[PDB]
């Protein structure tokens, strides 16, 4: 899942099933492009190099979920976080709990440039068609992209990049007759509360 | 009680534990004619299995079960003689007879092997037997001092009494969790050290002149006979009793850690004769510890030889009347005439 | 410093055996528990197993019949083999050092005692893709300019394998206005990417994209015209 | 007392009277095992409804209920 927080504030992340028996929960921190790295063991113990901003919820009250709390959050804390649960009434867990992405909202307000290209004549001559939606110069790096055929949502053929250092791309694969059939197709980019749309037609 | 659709909470396993306690699913007449609803049921001891040919279920909205002091008095024109002699041979010479109208108040403690609560000896430890030669006769060993026994059963059950129908009154136990180990207990040993030493002392100053005394566990039988079957408030506890009887006492001379005993809670007990089984159906709450004073021993002797150069003693009991003789030992109702 | 470095083939065909090595420095392998862990793209980590020279060793039950873990004391390394691989086994694989802890209560709570493991040192990881492609060359198409006085302009690099592809403009004499997007891995298991330039709309300079795909020895120069 | 299959004698209506008394149809264990017969039933207060968690039915062949003078004396 996702958890967003402002710098200096407190983040909380929930992971794993509700407790049944006595618990030892392990927490790991994994930065983008890096190997997983740890955070906590034995519910609230920290290894060398980990500050006391990071704390884990006791392996305690039955029927509750393990939580990792990070106080005074900084941008360096932005990462994926995973738990590994040891519960006296459950089998060894060989899969870590589902991860949570921590977003630290440090900066506002850059708006994306969008450009929308129709299929090229050459591609059409190759009996293929691709709509190309280029998205750039935006921050933060969260957008969602949707495509429309006339007014109808596209259910297939859409491939969209995760943005990086932001820029992102979306491609709609169509047949030439699909392309020629409809009045228009639209690329809709959703960014920071607003949605920018561009349209293209034969 | 017909058939039970039970399952187990074990998703990985060692020691082939199975379970004494099971949380189960059922089909239950609620209201009207022939409707059912899915209902939780717990059985203390997979499908079927039921009960054997009788089941009374106690439960009830307002009840409990803790022994209450009951005094026994003599009527009009009657007295009760009372031997206040500290050293009584049980069949025998008693110098001080008194006459009370009413007893001090006796508590109805239902247990085997040990007396819990009960009364202590005024002077020293006193051993008592109806026939010291006959090994089939019980030996009520009364203590001048209590050996501790703290019993914590931290098993948890949440009370749900569904009143769905007029004639029907159903409970629902087996909610929540906590993974309690069975039901647990302890006996505290320092007392048990001195007391057992002194007991083999009394034994060797009575019938046992020169003999090494050994204590093996229960010889076998019904769960009420093999374990120290007692109650912590209406549930029937059964305790592995090897921890109490596993010491060989050397005739030559005498010879912080506490003894921890494994116990089990039962709902289905067999009262009376076989007229019916009795169930305390909704054990309410959880984490219930009963601290008790070990006031006793009921023993039966293992008939041995004299070539063994040792005497073996085993826990016996069963007829609670023996427990009352162990309590009603200083009362005999008598009547007066001119 | 304790330091682990994983190595492997990078690419494995379906049904083949994956063989990975974890080179260890700063400690001796006999003196640690070692755990292999795997983590697929976009997913949470999935462990693999732990091994110790003592024989105190255990494998993820779901992988039980296919996995083998070993320690090599002479070379100071830890090894993994995984047979009969499929696309489901594609992931980043990590070698780690696994520490053991116990939750211990009063004897009244003996049934609730248990041991737990935590992975305290990780390698950088080795990427394992189980796919079936020997090679595939890209198809390159121009993205024609059409429309601030400025227009965008590009090249589409479609359906190649594996990564990477390099794209330049005018042999390198155009690096500004240039944006080469990261490739998308399609459901076909092929990659595609695009590169764009922003130029003044006014018929001077010529615009050519140069695409090179080294794994397939493919180089294509594509002129992009209105 | 399980469920009652009741209807009303109102074929035209004012004041939304419904009814306190209802003449109803039922399914009743008569003799043997699991046979029924259609039976009239009245309820003083549409389907179901029954009774709430108890019903003793007095009836009886020979009874009635009229207060009878009872004297209280000292021993
Ligand atoms: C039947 O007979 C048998 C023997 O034959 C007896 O068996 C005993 O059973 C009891 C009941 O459970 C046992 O008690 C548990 O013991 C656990 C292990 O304790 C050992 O290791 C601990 C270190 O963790 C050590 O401290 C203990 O020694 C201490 O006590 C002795 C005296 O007994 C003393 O001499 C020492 O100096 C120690 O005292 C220190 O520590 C104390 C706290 O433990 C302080 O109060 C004291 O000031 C001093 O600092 C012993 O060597 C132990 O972990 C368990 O404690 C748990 O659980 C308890 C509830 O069951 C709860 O009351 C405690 O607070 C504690 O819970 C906290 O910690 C656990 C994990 O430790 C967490 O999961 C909880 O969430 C909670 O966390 C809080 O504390 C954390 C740590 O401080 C902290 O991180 C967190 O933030 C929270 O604040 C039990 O106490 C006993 O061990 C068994 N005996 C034997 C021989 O094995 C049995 O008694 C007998 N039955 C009867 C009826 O008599
Ligand atoms: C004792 O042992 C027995 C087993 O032998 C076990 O019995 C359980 O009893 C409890 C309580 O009766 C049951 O819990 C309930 O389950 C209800 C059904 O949940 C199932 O289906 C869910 C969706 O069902 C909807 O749609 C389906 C069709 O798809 C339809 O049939 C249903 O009627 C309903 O419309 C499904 O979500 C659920 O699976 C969830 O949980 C599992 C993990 O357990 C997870 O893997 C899934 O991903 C998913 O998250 C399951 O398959 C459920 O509706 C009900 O929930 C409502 O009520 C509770 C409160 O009671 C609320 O908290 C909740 O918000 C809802 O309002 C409830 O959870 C359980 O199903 C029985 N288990 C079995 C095997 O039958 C007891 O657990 C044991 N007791 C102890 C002490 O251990
Ligand atoms: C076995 O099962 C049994 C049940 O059969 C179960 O019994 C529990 O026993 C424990 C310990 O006694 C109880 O824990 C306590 O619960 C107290 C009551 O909590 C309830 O009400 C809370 C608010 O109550 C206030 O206001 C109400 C009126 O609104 C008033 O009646 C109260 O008196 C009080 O003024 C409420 O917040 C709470 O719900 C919380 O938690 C649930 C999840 O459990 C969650 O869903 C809610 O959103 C909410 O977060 C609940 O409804 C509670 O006051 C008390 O907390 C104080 O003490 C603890 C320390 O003991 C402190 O940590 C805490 O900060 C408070 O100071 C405490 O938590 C529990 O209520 C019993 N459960 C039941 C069902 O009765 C055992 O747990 C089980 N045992 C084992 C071994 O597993
Ligand atoms: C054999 O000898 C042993 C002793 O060796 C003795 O063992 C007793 O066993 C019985 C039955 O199980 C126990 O009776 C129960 O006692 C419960 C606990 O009572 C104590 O604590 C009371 C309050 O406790 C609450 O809060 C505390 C924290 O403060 C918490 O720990 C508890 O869990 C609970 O939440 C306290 O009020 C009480 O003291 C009262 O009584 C004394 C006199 O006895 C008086 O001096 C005080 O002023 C006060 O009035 C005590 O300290 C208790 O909760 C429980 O009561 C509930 O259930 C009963 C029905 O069983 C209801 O009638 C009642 O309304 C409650 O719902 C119950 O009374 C007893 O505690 C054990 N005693 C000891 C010392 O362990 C046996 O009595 C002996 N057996 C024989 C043959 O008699
Ligand atoms: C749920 O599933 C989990 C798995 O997911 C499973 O986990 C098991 O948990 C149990 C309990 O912890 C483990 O049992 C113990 O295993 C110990 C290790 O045994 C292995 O190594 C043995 C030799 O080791 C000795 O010598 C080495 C040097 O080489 C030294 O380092 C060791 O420390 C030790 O001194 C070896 O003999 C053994 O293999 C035997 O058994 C297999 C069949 O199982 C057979 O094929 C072999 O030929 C051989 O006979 C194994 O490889 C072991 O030492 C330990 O035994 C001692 O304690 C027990 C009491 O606990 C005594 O009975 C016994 O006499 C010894 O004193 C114990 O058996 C087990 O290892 C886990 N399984 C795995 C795969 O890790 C659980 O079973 C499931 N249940 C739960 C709830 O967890
Ligand atoms: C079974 O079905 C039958 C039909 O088959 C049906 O019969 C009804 O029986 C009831 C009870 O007898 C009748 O109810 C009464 O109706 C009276 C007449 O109302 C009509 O005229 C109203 C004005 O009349 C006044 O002025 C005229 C001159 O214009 C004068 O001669 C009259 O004497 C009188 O002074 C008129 O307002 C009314 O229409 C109103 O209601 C309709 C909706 O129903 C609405 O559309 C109109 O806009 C308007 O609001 C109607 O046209 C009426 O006077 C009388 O009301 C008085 O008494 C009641 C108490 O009984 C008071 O509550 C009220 O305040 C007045 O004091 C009463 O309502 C009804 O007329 C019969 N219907 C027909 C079609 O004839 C039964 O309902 C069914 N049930 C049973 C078991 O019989
Ligand atoms: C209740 O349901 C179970 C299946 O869940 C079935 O086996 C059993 O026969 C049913 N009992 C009744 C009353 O029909
Ligand atoms: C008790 O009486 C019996 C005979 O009835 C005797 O054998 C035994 O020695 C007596 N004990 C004492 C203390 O005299
Ligand atoms: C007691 O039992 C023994 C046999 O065990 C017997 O010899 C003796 O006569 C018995 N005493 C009495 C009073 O019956
Ligand atoms: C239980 O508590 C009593 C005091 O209340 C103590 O004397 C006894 O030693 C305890 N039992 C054990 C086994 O520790
Ligand atoms: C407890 O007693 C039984 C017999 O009643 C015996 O078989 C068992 O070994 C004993 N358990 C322990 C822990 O000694
Ligand atoms: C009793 O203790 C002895 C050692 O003194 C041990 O050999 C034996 O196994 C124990 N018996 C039981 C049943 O606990
Ligand atoms: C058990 O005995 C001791 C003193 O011998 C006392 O402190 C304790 O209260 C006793 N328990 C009971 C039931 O009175
Ligand atoms: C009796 O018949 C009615 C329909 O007339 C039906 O709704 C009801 O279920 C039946 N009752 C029984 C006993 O089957």
């Amino acid at each position: 899942t996702f958890v967003s927080v402002a710098p200096g504030q407190t983040a909380r992340i929930t992971c794993g099933e509700e407790s049944l028996g006595s618990r030892s929960v392990i927490w790991y921190q994994q930065r983008p492009g890096q190997a997983p790295s740890l955070i906590i063991y034995n519910n609230n113990d920290r290894p060398s190099g980990i500050p006391d901003r990071f704390s884990g919820s006791p392996g305690s009250t039955f029927g509750t979920t393990a939580t990792l709390t990070i106080t005074s959050v900084e941008a360096g804390d932005e990462a994926d976080y995973y738990c590994h649960i040891w519960d006296s009434r459950r089998p060894t867990n060989w899969v870590f709990g589902e991860g949570t992405t921590l977003i630290v909202l440090s900066q506002p307000k850059a708006a994306p440039s969008v450009t929308l290209f129709p299929p090229s004549s050459e591609e059409l001559q190759a009996n293929k068609a691709t709509l190309v939606c280029l998205i750039s110069d935006f921050y933060p790096g969260a957008v969602t992209v949707a495509w429309k055929a006339d007014s109808s949502p596209v259910k297939a053929g859409v491939e969209t990049t995760t943005p990086s250092k932001y820029a992102a791309s979306s491609y709609l694969s169509l047949t030439p007759e699909q392309w020629k059939s409809h009045k228009s197709y639209s690329c809709q980019v959703t960014h920071e509360g607003s949605t920018v749309e561009k349209t293209v037609a034969p | 009680c017909v058939t039970l659709q039970c399952t187990n909470v074990t998703n990985n396993i060692t020691d082939d534990m199975r379970g004494e306690l099971k949380n189960c699913s059922f089909n239950m007449t609620t209201e009207l004619r022939d409707k059912k609803q899915k209902v939780y049921s717990l059985f203390y001891r997979y499908r079927l299995i039921n009960c054997n040919t009788s089941a009374i279920t106690q439960a009830c909205p307002k009840v409990s079960f803790e022994p209450i002091p009951i005094h026994y008095c003599a009527p009009a024109g009657f007295a009760i003689l009372k031997c206040k002699d500290k050293k009584f041979n049980g069949t025998g010479p008693c110098p001080s007879v008194s006459t009370v109208q009413c007893t001090h108040g006796i508590k109805p403690v239902v247990s085997t092997q040990l007396l819990l609560n009960g009364s202590l000896a005024e002077e020293e430890v006193m051993i008592r037997s109806e026939n010291i030669t006959n090994n089939a006769k019980n030996i009520l060993v009364q203590f001048n001092t209590p050996v501790q026994i703290n019993c914590t059963r931290p098993n948890n059950n949440t009370r749900k009494s569904i009143r769905i129908g007029p004639g029907q009154a159903f409970y629902a136990t087996g909610d929540i969790i906590g993974d309690i180990r069975q039901a647990h207990c302890n006996v505290s040993k320092a007392t048990w050290n001195e007391t057992l030493g002194k007991v083999v002392k009394q034994l060797r100053k009575h019938f046992g002149n020169n003999t090494i005394i050994r204590f093996a566990n229960s010889s076998g039988g019904d769960l009420e006979v093999t374990t120290h079957s007692f109650n912590c408030g209406g549930e029937f506890f059964y305790c592995n009793t090897s921890g109490l009887f596993n010491s060989t006492w050397i005739s030559n001379t005498s010879v912080n850690d506490s003894i921890t005993l494994p116990c089990r809670i039962k709902q289905i007990i067999n009262m009376w004769q076989r007229i019916g089984q009795a169930m305390y159906a909704p054990p309410i709450q959880g984490v219930i510890r009963c601290v008790s004073n070990i006031t006793g021993l009921i023993l039966t002797r293992d008939g041995g030889s004299t070539n063994s150069t040792t005497e073996t003693f085993r826990p016996g009991g069963g007829d609670m009347r023996d427990n009352w003789r162990s309590e009603l030992y200083k009362y005999k109702v008598v009547k007066i005439e001119p | 410093q304790v330091h682990l470095q994983e190595s492997g083939p990078g690419l494995v065909k379906p049904s083949e055996t994956l063989s990975l090595t974890c080179n260890v420095s700063g400690t001796l392998v006999r003196d640690n528990y070692w755990s292999w862990i795997r983590q697929p793209l976009g997913k949470q980590p999935e462990w693999i197993g732990y091994v110790h020279d003592s024989g105190d060793t255990n494998y993820n039950p779901s992988l039980k019949s296919r996995v083998h873990l070993s320690l090599d004391k002479s070379k100071n390394l830890v090894s993994l083999r995984l047979t009969g691989v499929t696309a489901a086994d594609s992931a980043i694989y990590y070698c780690a050092t696994t520490k053991h802890g116990r939750r211990i209560y009063g004897v009244v709570a003996f049934k609730e005692w248990f041991t737990y493991f935590y992975m305290d040192v990780w390698g950088k990881g080795t990427s394992v893709t189980v796919s079936s492609a020997s090679t595939k060359g890209p198809s390159v198409f121009p993205l024609a300019p059409s429309s601030g006085g400025t227009a965008a302009l590009g090249c589409l690099v479609k359906d190649y394998f594996p990564e990477p592809v390099t794209v330049s403009w005018n042999s390198g004499a155009l690096t500004s206005g240039v944006h080469t997007f990261p490739a998308v891995l399609q459901s076909s298991g092929l990659y595609s990417l695009s590169s764009v330039v922003t130029v003044p709309s006014s018929g001077t300079q010529t615009y050519i994209c140069n695409v090179n795909h080294k794994p397939s020895n493919t180089k294509v120069d594509k002129r992009v015209e209105p």
